[PDB]
């Protein structure tokens, strides 16, 4: 759905950003939880209560690890990126879903 | 932080049900006296003549 | 007098509706030196000891 795909697409962009800093290297493409809240703060929305967007944005990545993108948070807030995520946000299926969205922006009217 | 905090909307909202009642109201004397001091003070700062 | 004026309630009450919207704040930036040289004056005042 279109808030986990949004999820999806800034999980692609560190995913993207950290395979230019290591090329391939190994499979660690690591983010911490808290960078993710700044992000998606700005979309889903400011209810100003740390802990309830903390929740909503674990109960996204748990969501997204249903799907087998993210590992699971540890005990160090991180988690490692999956590489199935550059097959997902292939550009062609980004392509796509930007197509769609865009219909979709028009139906806003 | 799990700490909650008071917006500053519910600070002016409440400061304002305060100075409703019969109270201690804003001013005293001492705010007399301190204008004078800072109109003084104020007066001899801008005047540019030396 | 016939002459009508503003009870001191709707003088609080406006003065509320005023302070809400984005503004120029009650306070300002001498604010705080103005708070200083009160703090001095009193301070020096209440001392007892020559």
């Amino acid at each position: 759905n279109l808030e986990q795909s949004l999820l999806v697409a800034i999980l692609r962009q560190h995913f993207v950003a950290w395979e230019q800093e290591s090329g391939t290297g190994a499979s660690q493409a690591q983010i911490a939880i808290d960078d993710l809240l700044p992000q998606l703060q700005i979309y889903l929305g400011d209810p100003g209560s740390e802990s309830k967007e903390r929740t909503r944005l674990l109960t996204l990545l748990d969501q997204l690890k249903g799907h087998g993108l993210v590992t699971s948070p540890d005990a160090h807030e991180r988690i490692v990126i999956r590489p199935i995520i550059a097959h997902l946000a292939d550009p062609i299926n980004l392509q796509a879903l930007l197509a769609w969205l865009r219909e979709q922006i028009a139906q806003q009217t | 932080d799990g700490r909650i905090f008071a917006t500053d909307a519910l600070e002016v909202a409440i400061t304002f049900v305060e100075s409703l009642d019969n109270r201690f109201m804003t001013s005293t004397a001492s705010r007399l006296s301190t204008v004078q001091r800072e109109i003084e003070n104020l007066e001899t700062r801008l005047n540019p003549n030396p």
